[PDB]
């Protein structure tokens, strides 16, 4: 049990970290950038007009 | 004490198996750690950029 | 430690306004998606003859 | 003397509390190494996740 | 909820590889072809008024 999962902890925090610094700043601005599309189209009248 | 003494053998020998599981994966274990520091502040960053 | 609370604390916060919000959306999308995948065969030809 | 038998009845209390959920408590290792794995193998099977 | 996250990614991984392939094809002809997707997006307005 306790093997394993230190183990497991270890390479998980590294294949975390790594996938963190290589895509979290187009994640993060891929999902800035839908929030902000979809909010522009989901105002008053473009709501209506949908 | 003497009428818990089937549970102190059983706690005792777990005591024995995790303690023994966890030094045979000490490098693992520091590693760990080592990561385990700055990972967390990698995911606050990321998630305090998309809250 | 310290990094834990703070990532556990920004993720939960996150996880407790954006939850309900994807478990619902993601409940209302099944109609929606089995009638895209039910005319599926009507798509690559209706935009290869509008093109 | 009364620290020890004060941190014994506490050690008690804790161990209850932590054992009342003892279903969940005692598949925490297997599914954090279970986790890992799905993790490891989501990241390292998605190369071209970085172009997309 | 380690084990929710094992569950969620145990049978959805084939299926987000494919959506990611997937998304993969679809998203190369738009980024080829950007600009007429800005130019469409800026002139339809008008021709809708």
């Amino acid at each position: 049990e306790l093997a394993n999962a230190l183990q497991d902890l270890n390479r998980v925090l590294k294949t975390t970290r790594e996938f963190l610094d290589r895509n979290g700043g187009v994640l993060t601005h891929d999902i800035d950038n839908l929030e902000q599309v979809t909010t522009a189209i989901l105002q008053p009248e473009p709501r209506d007009g949908l | 004490q003497v009428n818990s003494g089937d549970a102190i053998q059983r706690w005792a020998a777990n005591l024995n198996t995790l303690a023994a599981q966890s030094a045979q994966n000490d490098e693992a274990l520091r590693s760990g750690l080592q990561q385990a520091a700055p990972t967390a502040d990698q995911l606050n960053a990321v998630f305090s950029d998309v809250r | 430690l310290v990094a834990a609370v703070g990532f556990g604390n920004t993720g939960g916060d996150i996880f407790e306004r954006g939850g309900p919000y994807l478990v619902r959306g993601a409940q209302d999308l099944l109609p929606t998606s089995a009638l895209l995948d039910e005319y599926s065969p009507a798509l690559f030809c209706t935009i290869r003859n509008y093109h | 003397s009364t620290q020890v038998n004060q941190l014994l009845v506490n050690a008690q209390t804790l161990l209850a509390a932590v054992n009342e959920r003892g279903r969940s408590v005692s598949l925490l290792l297997e599914r954090v190494s279970s986790v890992s794995r799905q993790v490891e193998g989501f990241v390292d099977e998605n190369p071209n996740l970085n172009h997309v | 909820a380690a084990g929710s996250l094992a569950d969620l990614l145990s049978d959805n991984r084939p299926l987000l590889k494919d959506t990611i392939g997937y998304l993969d094809v679809i998203q190369a002809p738009l980024v080829e072809q950007k600009q007429e997707v800005s130019d469409i997006l800026v002139q339809m307005p008008q021709a809708l008024k």
